Formats: C-alpha cells, sequence, structure tokens
C-alpha cells in the first residue's frame, strides 16, 4: 500500500508499446524528400506526371 | 521595362485574379510553369505574389 514503484515490469512493457506506436505515428509528417507531406495537396496543386 | 541590372519589382495583394483568361493568351512566347500546373490556379488562394 505504501511503497510504490514495485510493479516495474508491467508499466515498462506499456511503456514500450506507446512509445513505439507513438514514434510510428509521428513518422507520418516527414518530408521524405518531396516537395510536401500530404497527399491530398500535393494532389491538388500539380498533374501526374 | 527597364534594364536586366535594374528589373522592376512589384507586390501584389487582395485581388480576385482569373488566370484562365491569361493563361489561353497567345500573344507569349513562352508559358512554362515550375512546381504548379496552370489549369489548376483558378483554385488556390496564395498570401501574395
Amino acid at each position: 500500500s505504501s511503497t510504490a514503484s514495485a510493479l516495474g515490469k508491467l508499466q515498462d512493457v506499456v511503456n514500450q508499446n506507446a512509445q513505439a506506436l507513438n514514434t510510428l505515428v509521428k513518422q507520418l509528417s516527414s518530408n521524405f524528400g518531396a516537395i510536401s507531406s500530404v497527399l491530398n495537396d500535393i494532389l491538388s496543386r500539380l498533374d501526374p506526371p | 521595362f527597364a534594364s536586366v541590372y535594374a528589373w522592376n519589382r512589384k507586390r501584389i495583394s487582395n485581388c480576385v485574379a482569373d488566370y484562365s483568361v491569361l493563361y489561353n493568351s497567345a500573344s507569349f512566347s513562352t508559358f512554362k510553369c515550375y512546381g504548379v500546373s496552370p489549369t489548376k490556379l483558378n483554385d488556390l488562394c496564395f498570401t501574395n505574389v
């Protein structure tokens, strides 16, 4: 009841999973060498070639 | 028009300009554009030009 920080394993697993998912969704905004990082605008501002 | 070493500048904003009536004109030696398809020019908003 009094002392915390005894359940480290479960908390670490949850933190690792959340970190992996969060960085995966973070990777969505990177330029990756294109001119813009959004599909809709780059489709609505250019021609197919 | 002034000389090349004193090329004239002007700023343009707060307009409603249609480029279709300007694109189709044949009085131009060349009308080539970089990174913007001319036919879609009517469906954009610019901070300034």
